[PDB]
């Protein structure tokens, strides 16, 4: 009887512990992207003694900048987390190993904030398509025909482009992390002592 | 006379430098959506 009243002095704070702040770091990452594009015009110039009319070879491919963003959840815990079914056998659960889940629990919640950072990468592209007739001068019936058709895929580059953005990092550990820390005098009064 | 093909595409690629204009505006479209989601985050430190 009395293993049973402690499981159900337990069971309440047990429904605010594992599921409600479950569900609240449930919250948290989402598949966001950014899109964007150009017909940026690219000219390679040519001197008019190159037997032309024009004297630059101007292309306009469609440049496009794609960055996605996922942003950031908690490195991972999953399972960590995911071992809810523990509170199933109080009839032999003894204090220490509950208590020891709650700690272990206690431990990875303020390790969210910390963990929590990941962000995202991004990339960019090409698709040149580009056919320039080019008359002769003073002689229309000459002419240079120049087809250039494809597409090009680049990567952001993440070290000189790439960061430039917001770095939700900051504001996160400015925040409880260090202050939500105090939570260690929580753990002093619960470790049987004090 | 006209340029090979090869020297074309050569300088083609020689002259693709990615956009920095449209980086800044998409990097500035992602951070927009990044702090409107970031603002729903900002009670779960106080409930943690």
């Amino acid at each position: 009887s009395l293993w049973l009243s402690f499981r159900y002095e337990i069971m309440p704070l047990y429904y605010q512990s594992q599921d409600v702040l479950d569900v609240i770091a449930n919250s948290t990452s989402e598949f966001m992207t950014s899109r964007d594009f150009v017909a940026k015009a690219i000219n390679i110039g040519i001197p008019l003694e190159w037997n032309l009319d024009q004297e630059n070879l101007v292309s306009q491919p469609r440049h496009n900048v794609m960055v996605k963003s996922k942003l950031s959840p908690e490195n991972n815990i999953g399972k960590t987390l995911s071992v809810n079914p523990f509170t199933t056998a109080w009839e032999l659960l003894t204090l220490s190993f509950v208590v020891d889940w709650f700690v272990n629990f206690g431990d990875v919640i303020a390790g969210f904030t910390g963990g929590y950072s990941d962000d995202s990468g991004a990339t960019a592209s090409w698709r040149f398509d580009d056919k320039k007739v080019f008359h002769l001068k003073n002689i229309p019936s000459a002419m240079v025909i120049v087809d250039i058709n494809f597409y090009t895929r680049q990567v952001i580059d993440p070290r000189l482009c790439g960061g430039l953005a917001f770095s939700p990092k900051l504001n996160l550990f400015r925040y409880l992390d260090a202050m939500s820390l105090s939570w260690n005098r929580s753990r002093l009064k619960i470790s049987r002592a004090t | 006379t006209f340029y090979s093909p090869k020297e074309i595409f050569n300088r083609l690629k020689d002259s693709l430098v990615p956009d920095t204009g449209l980086v800044t505006q998409v990097w500035a479209d992602n951070n927009t959506k990044r702090m409107d989601f970031l603002t729903a985050m900002a009670e779960i430190p106080q409930t943690l």
